[PDB]
């Protein structure tokens, strides 16, 4: 059966208003051996990212003459979901890795390090929708932690349409039953979209509304990212946009 | 693991300006306006041994899509639905530098993007593909083969796919066995779907980027539309970024193009 | 019931006499991005071949010091047959790729291009027996279209034994039920056999008869190949050798 | 095919003697005695979406193990047993010179070693995982993920595994379907198991080698123990060799360490 | 994708003429005539744990073939037949330029060629391997392992295979289960089959080319024969070509050799 | 608590004797021969009872993938593999997890013997095939390799010799059966460079008290020494046959 996505009072299945972010928790430099690391948590989506700083390439001809080669990997641990996800990478996992890589390529100043590869490894520890965004942000921060210079930090939310209501930051449930799921990532200071996807259905209007809301969310997240950079540790109890 | 393509061509600084200086005058190399589509040819029922097939030429890009129907037990997860398996293949023959043997990163990305705009739009009604509920349903194999890489492959795949499906013949179902020369009808299709790609080059936006245009663009964004102009899929693509208002206009343009393309697609299919 | 192949005045299942070729259609330079291309059709077997002209090798050590390395691929599209062929390459597809590559290596002047790789990609769009020969000829012409110098063009037919009757150019049906299926390819001007296979059963005599017939067929095909080279497009309604 | 690792860091002659000269005084770089264990932290139920999980920090090594239960027909070979499928993975987040993509030589070896000391010790009773005999049993998927390579990964896996298992929740079994919020009980565990690794560096033996210590050791040997101190698995490891008396003492040491480690593991688990 | 072997032993111009100059006098390096076969040894039931096995030494080439029988439901396609599965292993052990990992284009080619001359000759009657029609049949696994590459591997495989099959023991069939020590009989074999390979070197034709001879040949062609000399498989092989009359004589020679080889094979098998 | 009896078969029977009629301290029949393959640089067939392995070595040669070589060492490339007809039921050819672990364990074993420093930039290939498995396949394989390497003229510190030692019906036994490997409490393969008294491979699966461990250990040595002598002999005369005998 279908669960009701916006309850009689105007709150969602987890009791959030249409414009409220899930609880965010960020910490940097958590892994000894990585050059940069970060754990990111939005609600129940938990990702860890490790970065291996600019180094030359083992296969010589595969390097780039003026650029760093970004090597990115989005992967879901078998116990991140309600039923054991298979470790061997899925088509979904492959697409996401590319979408994320490209996202990062627009932020990282890859020209600074020719002939070098920068490894970005990402693991989802619990999936609860928007796993790809938690992953990307974890990466962005892990890169920053690694001291690798980028244009800006990357911040992102999944925005969507529930019971005809446009909602911010989706549930596992909301991803599953809602009309639309639209991940958006930004370099907020530059007002630059880095990742943008929609699956589902929207009128051009709804599209533009959800879009406006996604920004407001992203900005709040971006501030916590700045904070995580300074103090190495950030917690945020859920709040309205 | 995903990594920056080492092989895709680094097109010089100089060549880029040439194209941009033209964009500044609202024209491109091939002659078309910034919002124009390349010439479109569709030849239906091209692969004879397919259930339905379509050969699409969008400019110099060539895609051949073909369907093949099979009877399967539906997935234990979704017991009241036929299955759809879209399968883009980027056979080397498309471009001067490709790897062969079942798909990679972009092939997969293309497939999933085409999949999602067919599935999420319910352009093809999967609930109408049930033979024996829970026991046996139709599995629709869509196989999309890119033969010539002319740039903007995504749009040409959407087209080849939609066309192949509309060309698809369903067969008689002997109760146990399929009978492949008593044609029963057509696929349960609600309506066609188009995907329109807009490339951001410099400060300009460009509809249906060609090979050169793709190699110099910052990024591109693709919009899937149903006939009544509901957005039914979006995909940003490329290693660069795009502003907020960029995307706003992109969709504006993508949409008022979608109308024109949809009519033309229907003409090839016969209303 | 095993179907009857030779009917009550010796015409075959498709109404051809034992010595009649299927309808041939050839066209060159059909792909923009390839260095050379060709579509070849015999009856219902259609293949498309693309060539990627002499270029250096991405993996350095795998090249050859005085020769071009031929890279050949025979592949059947999933909708080429009556029931969806699996895209991932079969053992049959692998053997054929080798048999074809070797065939071409005897024609192409690989010595002219040291350190270079020549890519030959082949796709069967409809299989109706002798897919491997249609593939090879398509390739041969795509190579010629690419301006790559060879000793001769390659032409070939499947010849076989039906209901104890030796027949030229086999059907899907005839390949199935006949005692013998014998693909043969030539550099006809040089009288050189390039590919030669038999599966099934034949007396040395029958072998030699089928062989003589295969030549007569090959020669007619070879003429259309020459023609396709000059005028870029050739059509041939079926007839007897 | 197996081959000498090229990738690894060949740690200079000089650095080795620094460490050995310290060993000669019965101390190491980090400060601990030759027979000491690195500081141990265990955080239970770390991955929330697992059935049972454990995050283990042994020195700078980090392992996260998580269980996932499933109902299967038992192996036709072993019709009265539930199944245990271990899987160790050395994700490239662990260490500098590491492999991306599904598990390698080392990893597989770790999994099998952990497997054998759980299975052969009957620490987990597989005969007690039968639902319907011969028709349906529990399959216990153990997935062990190495996040930080601090050296002596084997011991930390044994620990993370045992801990994840003890954390595992069994569910209600609706007769046909699983019900994942009525918790029925715990896994049929007889007792915990510890693996102790002793590295032979030069002429010295060292318990729980760290990253540096591993890169200079001749070889290491690992002993699995049940609480009663029955040896329940042994694995020699490394490019070099080891004398007869070396192994004798190695086990002696391994064992009188096992006691201490077992007592500490139990504290983390609550006996 | 198939490509020109780079590890292919480029044997100098000079060495070739030494061998050709001898051919001109109708003799070879090892001493045999142009149409002679290398010394042939066959040891039956070599691998004891096989159902039937044969160790074949043709010159310096070594092949060990072994059969293994299993009960399976027959293919939905062919409901009145037992199954035959030929696998081939160009064991890296055979030559200094041999990669490991389940079959390459060469090993597969050998298997299919051996397969086709057993199957198309009805040397083994697959219709005579049916237990319960449509329900259960015998699957004959033939596994051929090349241990020493002495040249002309194909012929030695044909031999090892035929020998292994003739050595094969069928078991008692308890009606549900196999009983592997009450031997019921032998495989339903109509007759043995031989494959004879003729190499075209320069202008000469040579039966059973050795390692050197293979590395200098233009091409080779192989003929499969049943006992009363019906051609039952042909395979041209090699990067070079061969004239029409070349092939004619090739088969002539191949055939009047086949007789001699068949008589010798039978001696090893016992009438 | 009626007329109930154990389903697992007795391993130590009448007199001291095991299922194949051997006393707890008796080796199975050993058969060794060198230089059996023409094309290999070194070859050996080794047989203990019904476990029969063949090893081929491809002498020090440069590496095809340049960057994968080692600057001062030879790279050992080792492969343990079981032919599909080596067991009672067709083993799958494609390599198992068991096969992978064993390849590593064996490679490492050999790396301690072979003087890999002598041949920088070079790869030494060691290929191993089990033709019949009857427990201790990994040891028959390793020894075959050791001898094939010696046959190849590659210098090592010592030859490698090994036995599986175990615990049956509470009795410590030397050189295990297929049967004894299955049903016994413990299976403990051990390999040595006997002249140097150096352990090269060491594994235990199963259960043992520290005492039993040490007893089995002592016995293993005694076995290994007898085997090591046949290896020396196989080196000199290229062919050795040994009818079963107690330590
Ligand atoms: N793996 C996994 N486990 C647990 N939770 C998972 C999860 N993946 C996602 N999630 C949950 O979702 C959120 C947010 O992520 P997302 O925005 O992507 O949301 C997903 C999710 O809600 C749901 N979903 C899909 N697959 C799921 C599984 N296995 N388990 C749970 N939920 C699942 O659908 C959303 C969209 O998914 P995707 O972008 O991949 O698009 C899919 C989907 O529309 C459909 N598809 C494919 N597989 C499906 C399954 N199993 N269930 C339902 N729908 C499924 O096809 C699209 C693409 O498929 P693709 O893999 O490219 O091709 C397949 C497919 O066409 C076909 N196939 C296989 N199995 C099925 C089933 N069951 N039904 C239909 N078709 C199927 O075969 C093709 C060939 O691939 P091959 O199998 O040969 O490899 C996460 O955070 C998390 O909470
Ligand atoms: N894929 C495909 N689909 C549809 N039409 C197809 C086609 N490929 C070709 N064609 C049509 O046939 C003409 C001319 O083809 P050709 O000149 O090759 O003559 C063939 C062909 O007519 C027929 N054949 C082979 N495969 C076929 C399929 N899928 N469908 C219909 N006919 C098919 O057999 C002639 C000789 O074949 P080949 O020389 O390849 O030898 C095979 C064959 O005799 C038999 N085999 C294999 N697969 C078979 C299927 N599907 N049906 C019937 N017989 C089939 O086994 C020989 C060896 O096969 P190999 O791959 O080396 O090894 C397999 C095999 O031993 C065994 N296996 C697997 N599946 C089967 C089945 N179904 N039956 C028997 N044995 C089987 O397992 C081995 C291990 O590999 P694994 O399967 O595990 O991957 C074209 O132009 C076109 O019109
Ligand atoms: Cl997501
Ligand atoms: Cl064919
Ligand atoms: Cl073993």
């Amino acid at each position: 059966e279908r669960p009701k996505l916006i309850l009689d009072d105007g709150k969602r299945t987890d009791g959030r208003k249409p414009d409220e972010l899930r609880s965010i928790k960020i910490e940097l430099g958590v892994l000894k051996n990585a050059d940069g690391s970060a754990i990111f948590e939005m609600g129940n989506t938990k990702a860890i990212a490790a970065v291996y700083g600019p180094k030359e390439m083992h296969p010589r001809h595969l390097s780039l003459p003026d650029r760093a080669v970004l090597r990115v990997r989005y992967h879901m641990t078998p116990f991140s979901t309600d039923e054991r996800k298979n470790p061997a990478p899925s088509r979904r996992e492959i697409e996401l890795s590319k979408v994320i890589r490209e996202a990062l390529e627009s932020a990282v100043l890859v020209e600074l390090f020719p002939r070098t590869a920068i490894d970005v490894f990402t693991e989802i520890l619990q999936a609860d929708a928007g796993s790809r965004l938690v992953s990307l942000m974890a990466a962005s921060l892990a890169l920053a932690d690694a001291g690798i210079p980028m244009r800006d930090l990357i911040a992102g939310v999944a925005v969507g349409k529930a019971d005809g209501v446009i909602i911010l930051d989706l549930n596992e449930t909301e991803d599953m039953w809602g009309e639309a799921d639209m991940p958006i990532a930004m370099m907020p200071s530059l007002n630059q979209v880095t990742l943008f996807q929609l699956n589902g259905s929207m009128t051009p209007d709804e599209f533009r509304q959800a879009f406006d809301l996604a920004v407001k969310g992203i900005n709040i997240i971006y501030n916590l990212e700045r904070e995580a950079l300074k103090s190495k540790y950030v917690e945020f109890k859920e709040e309205g946009v | 693991m995903s990594s920056t393509p080492s092989n895709q061509n680094i097109i010089p600084i100089i060549k880029k300006e040439s194209i941009v200086s033209l964009f500044e005058k609202g024209i491109r190399q091939d002659g078309r306006k910034l919002t124009d589509y390349r010439p479109l040819s569709i030849t239906l029922d091209y692969a004879k041994k397919a259930d339905g097939s379509a050969l699409v030429k969008l400019g110099t890009t060539m895609v051949l899509a073909g369907t093949k129907l099979e009877i399967d037990k539906p997935y234990e997860d979704t017991p009241n639905q036929g299955n759809l398996i879209v399968n883009v293949e980027l056979l080397p023959l498309a471009y001067e530098t490709f790897e062969p043997g079942p798909p990679d990163e972009n092939a997969i990305e293309l497939a999933r993007v085409v999949d999602r705009s067919l599935r999420d739009s319910k352009a093809l009604d999967l609930t109408k593909l049930v033979i024996e509920p829970g026991k046996s349903v139709w599995t629709v194999w869509l196989d999309v083969y890119v033969l010539d890489y002319g740039g903007n492959v995504l749009d040409a795949c959407t087209l080849a796919s939609v066309a192949a499906l509309y060309n698809t013949k369903v067969y008689k179902v002997e109760q146990i066995s399929v009978n492949k020369n008593e044609v029963v009808g057509k696929l349960p299709l609600n309506y066609p779907v188009v995907t329109i790609s807009v490339a951001k080059v410099d400060k300009y936006l460009v509809v249906d980027p060609d090979l050169d245009e793709e190699s110099i663009m910052d990024a591109k964004i693709s919009f899937s539309y149903t006939p009544d102009l509901k957005i039914v899929g979006i995909q940003k693509s490329g290693k660069g970024s795009m502003s907020l208002q960029d995307i706003d206009q992109a969709e504006n343009t993508a949409r008022s193009t979608a109308v024109k393309l949809l009519e033309e697609l229907k003409k090839h299919l016969g209303i």
